[PDB]
């Protein structure tokens, strides 16, 4: 799926990103990404020989730091996707009403099925 | 205690042993010994317990329920509506098998009251439960396992359709 009003630069947010909220902070999955930043940061103390949970704390820090960073702006352009998505959709449902009809909601008093009972 | 007329007892019959002769009666004496080692020290415990059951006050409450419509007024999917009919349903599955289970005690009851003569004052009862096991078995025999109401309500349609051709053939 493409433009969708291809003007359309490389544009990692738009400006109209900034009229849906804003992820919060301590959302889970920042919090996941913090968590998967410290495992790297133990794995990263275990690929080369020094000792594990000690003498790398600001790398400890620093990747953190910069996992959850990207993590939040990611976690921004997904909310965008998703919302754009959603005002496409619910527009294209308001500009045709020939296609999408309305379902008689037929109450069970008169929907017949078959009933093939295990015996 | 327990309503009398759900579970039912006829009147008691007891008769008044005539001694012929004088031996006498060893289990006379030891009901008499029976009721004083065993009847008079279990009441008193029973009396203290119950005193002290009846200083303070607990109660217990029954739970009751309302009348959500049918599954008969719900539509297409809707299932905020499904679901409260469903469980109203599965509630009067629950409390009717448990009136299956009165009706078969009491034709245990019935059985074990009546002696060696069955057939006497047990017409009734096994009248009554071949009435109602014959509804249970018209009813919710032949289903299966996957039940949830709606294969319920088509065993209904299908059978008042086939009684609806078999009246038509007998018009």
């Amino acid at each position: 799926m493409t433009g969708r009003q291809a003007r359309a630069p490389l544009q990692f947010l738009p400006d109209e990103a900034r009229s849906l909220p804003p992820p919060k902070l301590t959302d889970p999955r920042l919090a996941y990404i913090g968590f998967l930043g410290y495992c790297s940061g133990l794995i990263d103390n275990a690929i080369r020989r020094r000792p594990v949970l000690s003498a790398g704390l600001h790398r400890q820090f620093l990747y953190i730091t910069s996992f959850v960073f990207v993590g939040y702006y990611l976690l921004k352009r997904q909310d965008y996707m998703y919302a754009v998505r959603d005002h496409d959709m619910f527009s294209y449902i308001k500009s045709h009403p020939e296609d999408f009809p309305e379902k008689d909601k037929k109450t069970y008093r008169e929907v017949f099925e078959e009933f093939h009972p295990v015996r | 205690s327990w309503d009398k007329d759900v579970y039912p007892e006829p009147p008691r019959r007891t008769p008044a042993p005539s001694p012929q002769t004088s031996l006498p009666n060893p289990i006379t004496y030891l009901t008499k010994a029976f009721d004083l080692l065993v009847d008079r020290p279990v009441t008193l415990v029973r009396e203290f317990i119950e005193r002290q059951h009846a200083k303070n006050k607990y109660y217990y409450y029954h739970r009751e329920f309302r009348r959500v419509p049918d599954i008969t007024e719900c539509h297409e999917k809707d299932v905020l509506c499904m679901f409260e009919a469903e469980m109203q349903w599965k509630r009067d599955y629950k409390v009717d098998q448990e009136i299956v289970n009165i009706i078969q005690e009491r034709l245990k009851a019935c059985q074990q009251r009546e002696g060696e003569s069955h057939r006497q004052n047990c017409a009734k009862e096994l009248q009554q439960f071949t009435q109602v096991v014959k509804a249970y078995q018209d009813r919710y025999h032949d289903l299966g396992a996957h039940y949830s109401a709606r294969k319920c309500l088509a065993k209904q349609k299908q059978r008042m359709l086939a009684e609806r051709k078999a009246t038509k053939e007998a018009a």
